[PDB]
RNA sequence: CAUAUAUCCUGAGAGGUGAUGCAUAGCCGAGUGAGGCGAAUUCGGUGAUCCUAUGCUGCCGAGAAAAGCCUCUAGCGAGGAC
RNA sequence: UGCAUCCGGUGAAGCCGCCGAGUGAUCGAGUGGUGGAGGGUGUGGGAGUGAGAAUGCAGGCAUGAGUAGCGAUUAGGCAAGUGAGAACCUUGCCCGCCGAAAGACCAAGGGUUCCUGGGCCAGGCCAGUCCGCCCAGGGUGAGUCGGGACCUAAGGCGAGGCCG
RNA sequence: GUCAACCGAGCGUUGAUCCGAGGAUGUCCGAAUGGGGAAACCCGGCACGAGUGAUGUCGUGUCACCAGGCGCUGAAUAUAUAGGCGUCUGGGGGGAACGCGGGGAAGUGAAACAUCUCAGUACCCGUAGGAAGAGAAAACAAAAUGUGAUUCCGUGAGUAGUGGCGAGCGAAAGCGGAGGAUGGCUAAACCGUAUGCAUGUGAUACCGGGUAGGGGUUGUGUGUGCGGGGUUGUGGGACCUAUCUUUCCGGCUCUACCUGGCUGGAGGGCAGUGAGAAAAUGUUGUGGUUAGCGGAAAUGGCUUGGGAUGGCCUGCCGUAGACGGUGAGAGCCCGGUACGUGAAAACCCGACGUCUGUCUUGAUGGUGUUCCCGAGUAGCAGCGGGCCCGUGGAAUCUGCUGUGAAUCUGCCGGGACCACCCGGUAAGCCUGAAUACUUCCCAGUGACCGAUAGCGGAUUAGUACCGUGAGGGAAUGGUGAAAAGUACCCCG
């Protein structure tokens, strides 16, 4: 649900800064969705996890 | 290339009054291989004394641990063959 | 007891026959130790090194 | 078609055999210790927490798996069984 | 320790004394004994450079003190023997205790403590000729006994796999 | 071999023991990998042998998983895929320090404490290499007609700044040096060629012109592969289009004839195990490393002494008076030192070659126009990280989520932002040197220690011992020059 099985984009980790700027730790995951492509047009379909920026560039092909 | 014989199972004879006692009964004890079996045993006696061997007997000893001034030290762990000779019984003369 | 030049002059067959022959008389040096009555212990030493010395031998024809 | 102390399975135990053997109370010497000979052995009582028994009866709290054994075909088979 | 000089197997350092010396930390190229291989002085350089105490650390040894104690609820005695040495060891005859044990056999655990021969510095809360102590040699024999080559329970590991 | 001798046996001038290089053997455990397992111990399959009257038994190979090539087969299911089968090549674990990329504390200071510090430290995760990373401007700079890849060291400077403007934190430009490679390769526009997928005016269509054929060098598209061509900032390169043009021969540009472009063969160069492509194979270098050998001069006299290597006095060598040993301070007793010498073999450095690629079907300077110059990228918005900069007017860089362009009168930067000038040309990839370190080997050094010191460890040392376990962890050096280690007698 972090690594994209496409380009293999992981999460980021970064500080939750509050009102009295107490900093803790925390992540930004992908936005990763999981999609049955159809990798040949023979039309087996496999679960793989995309990110939906691999989904804008059209890298899936859910056929 | 490995030339296997029955001579290397079989290490060295068992002089003991224990030993002695067996062999007027025409029973021999020998120390043989650690790794070896009873028909191992047997076939390589069979074929160094071309004799008929009966039954063989094995049992295991552990070496004695020994104290010297650098600490405690043990003696090397032996297995022992009793091997006893059938009815036509021509003794082991080598022994 | 044997030096390499010559034992490398024997074929194979005589050289396992001398390494047969060899390994049976360090069983008997060896029961003459074990019940004591022979004086020479070099005997043993000078076997076990021809058995390693035709062994050698064996493996370096088998080589090349 | 069958209700039979019929038939079969299981099964303590009693009896025979194993046993002309083995062992033993003692008797001889011998004295570290070794050896030889060796009688009688029936009949009752008491009696198990042990065996028949993984049995039987009762109860609710409803009390392992697999291997093994037997059987069934699928299937191998000109040799195979005792 | 740089430099310059002096002493030393005809006996340096170190240690123990005598006789002395300085206003002090201290000194004695003054000596006697022990000892056996390195030291002194001047002038500079550098310090792991000075302990009496931190309920300070290591080693050695005092007071308590030849004092407490010598580890249950059974109990030992005599004769003989061995021996340098005997209350404790060996033998014999008594006495006593346990006897659902303080008797016999396994499992876990221990590892040679088991037997023979030898020993009495170390140990045994005493001594010891004795020992579960020390030394050498010897000793453990399985088709049927407990396990493996047979099977699974709880549970463990876990091809691929799912998740991260 | 040694503690560590006491025997008992033997080897050696026919060269032993010993030292160096290369081989053979290398039980079992251990990534452990035929299966299992409480590590070093239990059980097997296959093939070929050994053995038995036959089973039993023995020996040698082979049998783990995953990943990527190649080949066969292609379930549900039709195309097909998953999967299965076989065969090859790789991986797995260990290591003291150094590197890179991530995750990331707290005791502490602020005399309390939360922003802050400690500190991106401790530690953990993934990975290499002999070094790593970075590296060839979408750079600095400020009007100097300026520098010109990266890295590292010294200044700049505890400065500008930053900070509950508290404790504290803290640059860059420029200048001086080490090293130099201001280095190379690509993607696109265009051609040529092959192929997949669609169709086909299926003919007047595609070759460079003119002649003649022909209905496909497909005709057209589209995608991909390969070979040419193209590597740039004063913009560059393709499309064109004139001028000049430094080998020969051959085969192709649908076809033959006169013309311009592709492709092979011979000279001639140019390079090379290199970043710029790669794997090899020979000869040679008193070039190196891995064993060694030689190497001057006092038995000097007297004296003390157990012993001279002490003292006094005589000589000698010195390219050697470094350091140890020998019965006490030794240049001339020994090992050695200065100085010369030595490699059968292995390895490492060079050099010349075979060998490989590569340019020659090529090169030059000119003229006006269409196309290309790296896309879910830059930019913007939201939330964060790090920069002197703690969100602040916050530039440059970067992570996630949305949105999302242009190809040179384009885009980015010059600390918000706008205009003008200046600099550069992102969204592709390689690159040696200067730099960091020592598990290990070699040679030395010390106003460092000398047995409560120095490593915990000069002695059984990570041993004894302690703990179930991670782990903790000691103590013990000196006879004498030589053992000549007290024969023999006496008490016991």
């Amino acid at each position: 649900a972090a690594v994209c099985d496409i380009c293999g984009k992981g999460p980021g980790f970064g500080k939750s800064v509050s009102h009295s700027h107490r900093r803790t730790s925390r992540r930004w995951n992908p936005n990763i969705q999981p999609v049955r492509a159809v990798t040949r047009p023979g039309g087996n379909k496999q679960r793989i996890n995309a990110c939906t920026s691999c989904i804008k560039a059209g890298k899936v092909s859910r056929a | 290339a490995t030339i296997t014989d029955p001579r290397d199972i079989i290490l060295a004879p068992v002089i003991s009054e224990k030993s002695y006692g067996l062999i007027e009964d025409n029973v021999y004890t020998f120390v043989v291989h650690p790794d070896s079996n009873k028909t191992q045993i047997k076939i390589a006696i069979e074929k160094i004394f071309d004799v008929k061997v009966d039954s063989v007997n094995t049992a295991n000893r552990q070496g004695k641990r020994k104290r010297t001034r650098t600490g405690f030290g043990k003696r090397k762990s032996t297995k022992r063959a009793i091997v006893k000779l059938a009815a036509g019984s021509k003794p082991i003369d080598l022994f | 007891g044997t030096t390499p030049g010559e034992l490398r002059e024997l074929t194979d067959d005589e050289l396992k026959d001398k390494l047969r022959e060899s390994k049976e008389e360090l069983f008997n040096l060896r029961f003459q130790m074990a019940t004591g009555q022979l004086s020479n212990n070099r005997r043993l030493r000078t076997v076990r090194q021809e058995i390693a010395r035709v062994y050698t031998v064996l493996r370096e024809r088998e080589l090349g």
